[PDB]
RNA sequence: AGGAUAGUGGCCUACCAUGGUUUCAACGGGUAACGGGGAAUAAGGGUUCGAUUCCGGAGAGGGAGCCUGAGAAACGGCUACCACAUCCAAGGAAGGCAGCAGGCGCGCAAAUUACCCAAUCCCGACACGGGGAGGUAGUGACAAUAAAUAACGAUACAGGUUGUAAUUGGAAUGAGUACAAUGUAAAUACCUUAACGAGGAACAAUUGGAGGGCAAGUCUGGUGCCAGCAGCCGCGGUAAUUCCAGCUCCAAAAGCGUAUAUUAAAGUUGUUGCAGUUAAAAAGCUCGUAGUUGAACCUUGGGCUUGGCUGCAGCCGAGCCUUUUUUAC
RNA sequence: CCCGUCGCUACUACCGAUUGAAUGGCUUAGUGAGGCCUCCGGAUUGGCGA
């Protein structure tokens, strides 16, 4: 009607950011950038929710104006800039790294990496085309646009991005036998290698994924994100849990032992 | 095979046929013929004020021997005139002429109630006031 | 009819004051008072229990 | 605007209003443990109704069915931690054979007064609502309040309290004051 | 009488310059701690700055003796003051409550202001040479 | 084929064909119709509701046309007409609360012309400004939660070692009031807490009833087919268990009653699941299109090996050997 | 026990001369504001243009 929305009731948020019902009529409406709205997670959720850094969205402004911030190792100044899956974040003040990556429960991790490993980061290809004066182009899932790429990368192929110079270091083909995270979908954050690719012309590909616990799912190709050679060799760590779903009975047995 | 169609193809029939046939249940045709908004002197309302036309007795049916001492009210709000009757030993004595008296109805939903023949009406206040606090010396009519 | 005698008896009945009594306990007490009322000290005659049993 | 917040009713009245049976049960119930009046036992008859709905609807479903395990279990496993059901009958069927009177039983009413803590049960409640009574290291002065088995032991007069330790109440101090 | 504090979640916070935690007051035989009373003892507590101390948000449990607050440490008093709000030092008297019109005052000026294009004193000259 | 549009398209134009929908309900009419997530009631199946905290749509008195802009056919933008309506020095000029608060009117029916950007978020050139968005308090028995109005002894009696009925005590407490601290942007309230704060603890619980349905009087006075009650059946004509009252009792209780709608009860709408000889209801009788519905029949048995799960059997899965087109579900 | 004219009282709906009356939507025809596009026009205003 007439324009773009500006605001975001709460209970309309997505549920991933888990904001509780009663704080407030809104929810941080993330800003157009890398990643989709309802796939990302605004820096005000990560600094006040997630860390709890800040006490209120007064004082995650206060943060991220004296530029401590850093998304991909470059400085953002806004607070609901959408950081996505893969992202890496880096509070040097605090000397803390984290990468956004789903864990099985279906939210993002507040998962600490180290300096080493927070100096690159994977994308998935969307597409591979030809650019202006044909010059080919790859479009990872985060919007970027990395020019002469490896002519053996195709779509749905993961590159590793330098993150400091933008480049590729070194891909991994999507293939049957590759490391998996599920980044979509009802099996959101599972982690499996990829057993059989099943087509479908005009529809939607079906992956099917075996947990390392030998249970297999079935996911939809988008929802797919290549992230590893083979099992056991993921390229970058993973959250708590390896990726692997537990039932609520098991989940119940686990807390009960662990907790006495 | 008792008269209705048992087909696994045969909703269609089922839905219409008792769709006919519930129009013959009265309260399902007065909801959707709406016979309250047209024809209910209330409008379709549990209450509704009007101004005292004239106190009136009425006499009441057989085998019982009384006068029911009602009130003629015309409604505010679309000028029908109706009998209301005025409960309670010597409420009439708080019901004059040209006052405002909020109605509402028997309980039995349109019908005349027990011997009082016609009337379907009874008053709730008068003038404001309730009519039991009237009764029950609680407040006074403002005069 | 005529609307003369609106009110006849209610207007010729004699007034009767309510005797002043001790106010009853209220709530749980009063739970109390009828449980033990009924339920403690039984006064059945014989398989006739009354709740108000009219002076006779 | 802001999301509604959730409210529930947690009793429901008799279909029948006048019907001796019920009402000399209940009012022997309401004098046994001294309650206020008849919907704080609506309240325990509508709060075991739903339980034993949830363990008929559970008992419906196949034996080691997933949901009938996972929830039957954390059900038996409430009222086993409430001391409404007891150790020896983790069955889901002796769920359906509760009763009211094993939910009175939990009330911390009716266990300060078998504590000895009270004389009555009427004495009970009026400890309980005039704040004497502590469960732990913390006042509760709801007769209501369902004591667990792990909070049966530590049930006693609240430690500033003129029962338990504390000085003396507004009577005494002003009887001995004068 | 013995007024015990103990603080928990503790999370050192050098983006705000401050470390902040939750405050656990235990102080039976007394209605509560006061804020003024809290913040000296957790400067002696922590051998920090009072004007550097900050708590907020306190409540008593059900039967007293025990209240919970949030409390905030600077690592000095010119932090707190760049990084605390007006009101919390207004409160600790690090601030002068900032004296202003009514909202309804302001918005009427501000309405008032909207009629006028170019300077008030242009304004009021033209109209002193209309009226006069 | 073109024009126009950001672009497809009878979207529009020219020419040419005569097509397109419909008893499987088109078209028209009604809606006291914005749709959905949902709500009420519910053995199951159902019936009823959804203006209204979220999502989509639409509108800004009724129409229509536009400017600017990425984005509007925008109305806290403009232009014109219609209807209302304001100031005027009579020449002219300015309007749009279905935003917040407030008023009138309408009615059975619904609150303050309060405080603030502290929180939630949004906007801007922006760490700073603004936001009746939003938050806070006020009114508020819409609904919902918890929960006081008393508890315990001694005498005296009655009573079968203890349940009370009375006149005698000393304890306990919050309703309320208040230093103070907390709460808060500042307050209010809550939570904590000095001092005060209970015998008729007047710090006094109400709303409906007592013929049946339906729990609780055949007590006393009044009236006398009157007055009145009574959802229904009925009560009242001189000992009224029913009216008006006193006493007593009953039910729910900070709530209780009344009116209206709706749901269950209703197997009185029946698919589950009604009835049709006589209670309402088999067309006077045949034919007949749509609809509904339609006999049986096409790889069965046998053999071997093996995996799993329940306690030798049983239950599922397999794999070989035996001649080995469209749907619906 | 009971039916129907007829008579009294009250209420509800119906027909009915009055080419009855009032209110709202849609529409033929006629008249037609205003914007937009287009066509010239060319107050004045820069060096042919606006
Ligand atoms: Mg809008
Ligand atoms: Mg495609
Ligand atoms: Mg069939
Ligand atoms: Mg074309
Ligand atoms: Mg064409
Ligand atoms: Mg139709
Ligand atoms: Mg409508
Ligand atoms: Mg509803
Ligand atoms: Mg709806
Ligand atoms: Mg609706
Ligand atoms: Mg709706
Ligand atoms: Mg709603
Ligand atoms: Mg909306
Ligand atoms: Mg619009
Ligand atoms: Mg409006
Ligand atoms: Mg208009
Ligand atoms: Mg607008
Ligand atoms: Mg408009
Ligand atoms: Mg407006
Ligand atoms: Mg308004
Ligand atoms: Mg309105
Ligand atoms: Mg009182
Ligand atoms: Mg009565
Ligand atoms: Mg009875
Ligand atoms: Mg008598
Ligand atoms: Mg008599
Ligand atoms: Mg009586
Ligand atoms: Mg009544
Ligand atoms: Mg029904
Ligand atoms: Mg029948
Ligand atoms: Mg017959
Ligand atoms: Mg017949
Ligand atoms: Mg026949
Ligand atoms: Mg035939
Ligand atoms: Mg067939
Ligand atoms: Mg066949």
């Amino acid at each position: 009607a007439r324009g773009p929305k500006k605001h975001l009731k709460r209970l309309a948020a997505p549920s991933h950011w888990m904001l509780d019902k009663l704080s407030g009529t809104y929810a941080p409406r993330p800003s157009a950038g890398p990643h989709k709205l309802r796939e990302s997670l605004p820096l005000v959720v990560f600094l006040r929710n997630r860390l709890k850094y800040a006490l209120n969205g007064r004082e995650v402004k206060a943060i991220m104006m004296q530029q401590h911030v850093q998304v991909d190792g470059k400085v953002r100044t806004d607070t609901t800039y959408p950081a996505g899956f893969m992202d890496v974040i880096t509070l040097e003040a605090t000397n803390e790294h984290f990468r956004l990556v789903y864990d099985v429960k279906g939210k993002f991790a507040v998962h600490r990496i180290s300096a080493e490993e927070a100096a690159y980061k994977l994308g998935k290809v969307k597409k591979v085309q030809l650019g202006k004066k044909g010059v080919p182009y790859v479009v990872t899932h985060d919007g970027r646009t990395i020019r002469y790429p490896d002519p053996l990368i195709r779509a749905n192929d993961t590159v590793k991005i330098d993150l400091a110079t933008g480049k590729i270091d070194d891909f991994i083909k999507f293939d049957t036998g590759r490391l998996v995270m599920v980044t979509g979908g009802r099996n959101l954050g599972r982690v499996g290698v990829i057993v059989h690719r099943e087509k479908h012309e005009g529809g939607f590909d079906l992956v099917h994924i075996k947990d390392a616990l030998e249970n297999t799912f079935v996911t939809r190709l988008s929802n797919v994100f290549v992230i590893g050679t083979e099992a056991g060799k993921p390229w970058v760590s993973l959250p708590k849990g390896k990726g692997i779903k537990l039932s609520i009975s098991e989940e119940r047995d686990r807390r009960r032992a662990q907790q006495g | 095979g008792k008269g209705k169609p048992r087909g696994l193809n045969s909703a269609r029939k089922l839905r219409v046929h008792r769709r006919n046939n519930r129009w013959a249940d009265q309260a399902y045709k007065a909801r959707l013929l709406g016979t309250a908004f047209k024809s209910s002197p209330f409008g379709g309302s549990s209450h509704a004020k009007g101004i005292v036309l004239e106190k009136i007795g009425i006499e009441s049916k057989q085998p019982n021997s009384a006068i029911r001492k009602c009130v003629r009210v015309q409604l505010i709000k679309n000028g029908k005139k109706v009998t209301a009757f005025v409960p309670n030993d010597g409420c009439l004595n708080f019901v004059d002429e040209n006052d405002e008296v909020l109605l509402a109805g028997f309980g039995r939903r349109g019908k005349a109630k027990g011997d009082i023949p016609g009337v379907r009406f009874k008053v709730v206040k008068v003038s404001g006031v309730s009519l039991l606090a009237l009764w029950k010396e609680k407040k006074e009519k403002p005069r | 009819g005529s609307l003369a005698r609106a009110g006849k008896v209610k207007s010729q009945t004699p007034k009767v004051e309510k005797q002043e009594k001790p106010k009853k306990p209220q709530g749980r007490a009063y739970m109390r008072l009828l449980y033990t009322r009924r339920f403690v000290n039984v006064t059945l005659t014989n398989g006739k229990r009354k709740m108000n049993p009219s002076p006779a | 605007p802001r999301a509604p917040r959730t409210y529930s009713k947690t009793y429901s009245v008799p279909k029948r209003p006048y019907e001796s049976a019920r009402l000399d049960a209940e009012l022997k119930l309401a004098g046994e443990y001294g309650l206020k009046n008849k919907r704080e036992i609506y309240r325990i008859g509508f709060q075991l109704s739903k339980i034993r709905r949830a363990a008929r609807d559970l008992l419906t479903r196949d034996e080691k069915d997933p949901k009938r395990l996972f929830e039957g279990n954390a059900l038996i496993r409430r009222l086993v931690r409430i001391g409404v059901l007891s150790e020896d009958k983790m069955k889901l069927d002796y769920v359906l054979a509760l009763k009211p009177e094993d939910f009175l039983e939990r009330r911390l009413q009716t266990q300060v007064f078998k504590l000895g803590l009270a004389r009555s049960i009427h004495h009970a409640r009026v400890l309980i609502t005039q704040r004497h009574i502590a469960v732990g290291k913390q006042i509760v002065n709801i007769p209501s309040f369902t004591v667990r088995l792990d909070s049966q032991k530590h049930i006693d007069f609240a430690h500033n309290s003129p029962y338990g330790g504390g000085r003396a109440g507004r009577v005494k101090r002003k009887n001995q004051g004068k | 009488d013995a007024v015990t504090i103990r603080t928990r979640k503790v999370i050192s916070n050098p983006l705000l310059a401050r470390r902040q935690f939750v405050i656990d007051v235990l102080h039976p035989n007394r209605a509560n701690v006061s804020k003024d009373e809290l913040r000296e003892k957790l400067a002696e507590i922590y051998k920090a700055e009072k004007d550097a101390v900050s708590v907020f948000g306190f409540r008593t449990q059900f039967g007293g003796g025990k209240s919970t607050g949030f409390g905030l440490i600077y690592q000095s008093v010119a932090d707190a003051k760049r990084f605390e709000p007006a009101y919390r030092l207004v409160r600790y008297g690090l601030a002068e409550k900032v004296e202003k019109a009514s909202r309804q005052q302001r918005k009427q000026k501000k309405n008032r202001d909207k009629k006028i294009f170019g300077t008030q004193r242009r304004a009021q000259k033209r109209a002193a040479r209309r009226n006069a």
